[PDB]
RNA sequence: GGCCAGCAUCAGUUUUGGUGGCAGGAUAAAUCCAUAGGAAUGUAGCUUGCCUCGGUAAGUAUUAUAGCCUGUG
RNA sequence: AGAACUGGCGAUGCGGGAUGAACCGAACGUAGAGUUAAGGUGCCGGAAUACACGCUCAUCAGACACCACAAAAGGUGUUAGUUCAUCUAGACAGCCGGACGGUGGCCAUGGAAGUCGGAAUCCGCUAAGGAGUGUGUAACAACUCACCGGCCGAAUGAACUA
RNA sequence: GCAGUCAAGCGUUCAUAGCGACAUUGCUUUUUGAUUCUUCGAUGUCGGCUCUUCCUAUCAUACCGAAGCAGAAUUCGGUAA
RNA sequence: UUUGCUCCACACAAUAUAGAUGGAUACGAAUAAGGCGUCCUUGUGGCGUCGCUGAACCAUAGCAGGCUAGCAACGGUGCACUUGGCGGAAAGGCCUUGGGUGCUUGCUGGCGAAUUGCAAUGUCAUUUUGCGUGGGGAUAAAUCAUUUGUAUACGACUUAGA
């Protein structure tokens, strides 16, 4: 009886939208859209992570699902204050996306002895998991 | 010609015994380096006053940095350019954080839309539009609306590897 | 210019439900169900308040934003078809030879038969598209009426009937014989 | 890094896919292309049909059996692009071409193998939205390919069988994921997570 | 003895990284801090009309329960 | 086809222009290493399916000088501009109402009343009406538009430039 | 040789149904010239007969648009070899 | 047929390799949308979650992986078998039943390794063929010559002949 229309939720280019830099001097740090210059350009600020206030191409960043309240054009001090108040860093670190990034960094940081230990532990866990699967 | 810097260039029309201390003419030149800046200064000075580089001298050249390079501004740019069949004055509007970025955008846009090379363009004036509703171009007006939001549909991620195993998605 | 956002509104009356998957629209109303595939336009649908659907184009050029209003008109015509219906009345026009229009069946296909058009011995057959109902109207001389949910199918049937009766090898300013759409409106009166 | 790479050609921008395949073949990689009838060409279907008719009118005047051969099948059209971009008259190019197989649909040997895509050749990733494009199967049928319908029938049958296979695999994967969700609060799982696994 | 190599320490040529200390500019411009003055894509408050929680639409209000701009230091 | 200055080919390989006496780069003993020139870097093919801002969709697209062709004239295709206009004291478009009187204004014509033609280019009522924008009449009569209105409510129109 | 653009005029009225002055932009290489690059230790020099193929600037046939297309006839034009 | 032919198994020989050196690891569809999990009123449904690449998943320790002693658990895996089903697009593969036997690094022990000398691919794969030894299996044609004329320059074709 009621109309059904699929939402198709997009992440929005907006003031307060949190982005992740994928290329440049930041290369993996979070910033906030201070304001929108053009359809392809935004002024961003990353004071908590160390990203300098800069006009950046939208193709140089990835929009995150994280947004916090921020007035348009807010200077670096205001951006840092609102960022801390909204606890953007904790919200990001809780996401599986950041968890995947940290996991791949840890795997890259593993040494040869740690890889051997990973193999041994994986075999130990696999034994129990296969036993449970057979019991099921 | 490259990523642009703005220079103040002050030239003298070299003094003589009859006329010491000439009138010290200054301009703001957008150029990628000081050599090009001085060349352009002498080009425009030869367009304006009876003087040439041989009969004058550059008193000073100073790079002018943006006062607020991290404040988003709307710029009105008045240019004069040569097309294939004539000369035309044009006014355009560019949103950016600095005069040099706005001028680079202006040169890119003029090359893209009018095939006007650097040699064919004169920057008559660049001035920040301080007040909204003095912006008279729609392609800048539409970015001045309150609480401006827009999605980025059809995100195309670049693959690092030749082959993918996932049949990727363009969600954003 | 690449306008940032362009939007159109689609009012949904009380008896109508619009189911919009990715770009497949199913409009259901008192008169039936209409379905349309719009995967060729790249628009975005959003339900606002169960009586209003917004259709939007983001970062769209001139042709894209024109197709946006085209989409809005198409969905509006779907809703109109399921609420009021669409009916086209065509008149038979002839100077000497009376045009004989009937409904016949050929393996259960419901053709419209045109005989004696300009005295032709050829018999013209126009299949009736599914969902279109043909009625030969009384109280008006030489009127055929095509009724249905889809304005597209109704108007295409009327157009086929009109085009099958085109005059050849004659000054069509003088030989005005044919079957011409005289009225296009809705099945329900004054809705 | 596979001994054989199977590319599902659906929606794959025949020229860009062919460039990828030519480079892989010349570098020594065995490539098997399936579903060539679902390859895409940018531009209107009428544009590409006119282009194929321009190709068709070219033939050796004194003997048409000598002239350029106009293969109609989608796999052979993709092969024509690939051969035009491989140095096929040399022994190295010939060996590269023997390193390649192109199929309409997905025949028995490869229907049970993994299919990959080439993102730099994918139509949805490359073409601007709204740009018109052609389907190789439709173009081939319009220019004389005779086996669109039988390929479609066999593809429907293969898709039914593959859907049954994937339903079974999804049930088994749900079971396995349930079993791995348990023993994730185990000490071994804790050490693995500390090490990043 | 001859043939083919490996390593180390050097020499000539060169290629590609990591890192330290200085100099200059508007003794960078910025950020930041302080301060003065403002308007708005007008924040809090206040006023008017609405009603399905409770907000909304229009006014007034220049920092207040957001901020921003310019000048100066 | 004939002169001037220079550089070249002849007499000259090499890299580039696919190919080519003359063009670009560079002139050459036999080798090694490095860097380049002109030219290039999807694949052929060595080298970024590089980055960035735009523009273009062509049922004959276009794709690097010499060089292997295209013009005048056009196009609410699309883009960006110039100048002048209308507009919340209601812009344009859309539907409906009016569109008079003096007046068949004067004259040429067999007849011509606003409307085959010349001149005169006026006002009263006027929100408004032209001695007339068209259709129609043998001339009439009659529809039609300029012009003004009723309804909706914010941007719109014209001539140009490339 | 063929094709455009402008539009003073023709076309009873009406520039563009069909035409179209004064001008002007082109295309073609089935004219004839211009040139002398190839061939003078030799490319058999007219035309016809025969036979194949190609082009389209389409005479006819197919389907159409326009007319100063009532019909008939005809004219202009489009896709089309 | 001067013991022929063929299939299998092993052994020994040659023969080369467009180029193995952990695993080609299987939905379909869409991309201005989807995958998965869950729930119900089973839908173009609600809810939750994921992506932002395979940077994965599986595998992976032991004289190139030896010989042995246990513990825990009835798992994992190899093998020859075996039960049944499915697969014709090029099926030549997929799934499955039961038992036997080997290994298990799931955990804890004991012994061995050296001298290839400071590296040398330091030889581990698959591709054909030959030959020998064992076992199983089968026991023809075609061409020439002759003949036919539905054929024909000659070849070829098309007929016939114990
Ligand atoms: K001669
Ligand atoms: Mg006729
Ligand atoms: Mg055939
Ligand atoms: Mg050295
Ligand atoms: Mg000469
Ligand atoms: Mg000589
Ligand atoms: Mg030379
Ligand atoms: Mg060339
Ligand atoms: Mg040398
Ligand atoms: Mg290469
Ligand atoms: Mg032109
Ligand atoms: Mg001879
Ligand atoms: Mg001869
Ligand atoms: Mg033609």
């Amino acid at each position: 009886t009621d109309s059904i229309v699929k939402a198709s939720n997009w992440r929005l280019v907006e003031v307060g939208r949190v982005v992740l830099i994928k290329k440049g001097q930041s290369a993996g740090k979070l910033a906030a859209i201070v304001e929108i210059i053009d359809q392809k350009k935004v002024l961003i600020d990353g004071p908590k992570a160390g990203v300098p206030r800069q006009a950046i191409n939208l193709g140089q960043v990835v929009l995150t699902p994280l947004t916090f309240a921020l007035p348009r054009g807010a200077r670096t001090a205001t951006v840092s204050k609102k960022w801390a108040a909204a606890a953007v860093c904790e919200k990001w670190a809780a996401s599986s996306w950041a968890k995947k990034i940290a996991q791949r960094e840890r795997r890259a940081a593993l040494t040869d002895f740690e890889r051997f230990q990973v193999m041994v532990l994986r075999k130990q866990k696999r034994y129990t998991v296969k036993k449970a699967l057979a019991k099921a | 010609m490259a990523h642009f810097k703005e220079y103040q260039v002050i030239g003298r029309r070299l003094p003589t015994e009859s006329v010491p201390e000439p009138k010290l003419f200054r301009m703001r030149i957008f150029a990628s380096n000081e050599v090009i800046a001085k060349s352009r200064y002498w080009y425009f000075l030869q367009k304006l006053h009876k003087v040439k580089k041989a009969s004058g001298e550059i008193v000073s050249i100073n790079q002018i940095n943006e006062a607020h390079p991290t404040k988003v501004k709307n710029f009105g740019v008045w240019v004069r350019y040569d097309s294939r069949s004539g000369t035309h004055n044009m006014y355009k509007e560019i949103r950016d954080v600095s005069r040099v970025a706005a001028v680079e955008t202006l040169y890119q846009d003029m090359a893209a839309r009018h095939r006007a090379r650097f040699r064919s363009i004169h920057i008559l004036k660049v001035a920040e539009i301080e007040k909204t509703a003095d912006v008279k171009r729609q392609y800048v007006k539409q970015f001045l609306t309150k609480d401006l939001k827009f999605p980025l549909p059809h995100r195309v991620q670049k693959s690092t590897k030749t082959f993918s195993y996932k049949r990727p998605s363009t969600f954003y | 210019m690449k306008y940032i956002q362009t939007e159109q509104q689609i009012e949904v009356p009380e008896g109508v439900t619009v189911s919009i998957k990715s770009r497949i629209v199913k409009v259901v109303g008192p008169r039936g169900t209409l379905t349309k595939n719009l995967k060729h336009i790249d628009v975005t649908f959003t339900k606002v308040n169960n009586q209003l659907i917004k259709v939007a184009v983001h970062n769209g050029g001139r042709k894209h934003v024109a197709a946006l209003r085209t989409v809005k008109s198409l969905v509006d015509n779907m809703i109109t078809g399921v609420t009021k219906g669409y009916k086209y009345k065509m008149r038979y026009v002839y100077a000497h030879f009376p045009i004989n229009v009937n409904i016949v069946e050929k393996d259960g296909a419901k053709f419209i038969e045109v005989r004696n058009f300009l005295g032709d011995k050829k018999i013209r057959n126009v299949p009736v598209r599914d969902g279109v109902t043909i009625e030969f109207s009384t109280n008006v001389k030489d009127e055929i009426v095509l009724s249905g949910n889809s304005v597209e199918d109704v108007s295409q049937n009327a157009a086929d009937l009109q085009q099958i009766c085109r005059v050849r090898n004659k000054d069509i300013r003088k030989f005005l014989d044919g079957i011409y759409v005289s009225h296009k409106g809705f099945i329900t009166e004054d809705l | 890094v596979e001994p054989v790479v199977v590319i599902d050609g659906k929606g794959h921008l025949v020229g860009r896919l062919a460039s990828v395949v030519a480079k892989q073949l010349l570098n020594g990689q065995k490539i098997v292309v399936v579903r060539a009838e679902e390859l895409n060409i940018s531009g209107e279907f009428f544009r590409n049909k006119l282009k194929y008719h321009d190709f068709l009118r070219k033939a050796t005047a004194f003997n048409k059996t000598r002239g350029p051969f106009h293969f109609r099948a989608p796999s052979r059209i993709f092969y024509k692009a690939l051969r035009g971009m491989v140095s096929h008259k040399t022994a190295r190019g010939k060996a590269a071409l023997e390193r390649l197989k192109v199929f309409e649909g997905i025949p028995p040997p490869y229907d049970k193998k993994k299919r990959v895509v080439v993102p730099q050749a994918l139509r949805v990733l490359r073409l601007k939205p709204g740009r018109k494009y052609t389907t190789l199967g439709k173009l081939s049928t319009s220019v004389g390919w005779k086996y669109e319908d039988v390929v479609a029938k066999l593809e429907a049958k293969r898709k039914v069988s593959s859907a049954e296979y994937y339903a079974k695999k999804r049930a088994f994967t749900k079971k396995v994921a349930s079993a791995n969700a348990t023993a994730a609060e185990s000490d071994v799982a804790k050490q693995l997570a500390a090490l990043g696994y």
